[PDB]
């Protein structure tokens, strides 16, 4: 379940000193807009985006689940 | 990539209002939407498209 | 339903 995903990924990103743009890399898999929507809870994370983000932040997806 | 569920949620939550919406395409494929308050970079290609036609295309 | 509501 991914209801608290946005807050956790924002915390971990800020911890690692990364901007949203750095997480999104070439934006081929994730736009900065989409990451912003997930972090604020505007958009529910989908599986492909959640797994991409977890990998970019260096953790298994299980670190970020509810 | 834009999931049909993501688009439908943006409509349900009242972020995508009205009959048309701004769309970013990459490699011919729908890649994202753009809300009025959001920004796009210079290399992103934005088109105004009909909400119902975007839904058709995403449902495929 | 709609945001902020």
């Amino acid at each position: 379940m991914l209801k608290d995903f946005g807050k956790k990924i924002k915390s971990l990103r800020l911890e690692k000193g990364l901007t949203k743009e750095a997480v999104c890399l070439d934006e081929s898999q994730l736009s900065t807009r989409q990451l912003t929507r997930i972090e604020s809870g505007q958009s529910t994370p989908t599986l492909n985006k959640a797994v991409y983000i977890a990998g970019r932040l260096g953790v298994t997806l299980g670190y970020l689940t509810d | 990539m834009l999931y049909i569920d993501e688009f439908k949620e943006a409509i349900d939550k009242g972020y995508i209002l009205g009959d048309t919406v701004a769309i970013v395409r990459k490699n011919g494929k729908i890649f994202d939407y753009v809300l009025p308050h959001e920004k796009v970079r210079d290399d992103e290609v934005v088109t105004v498209e009909r909400v119902e036609e975007v839904m058709v295309e995403l449902d495929k």
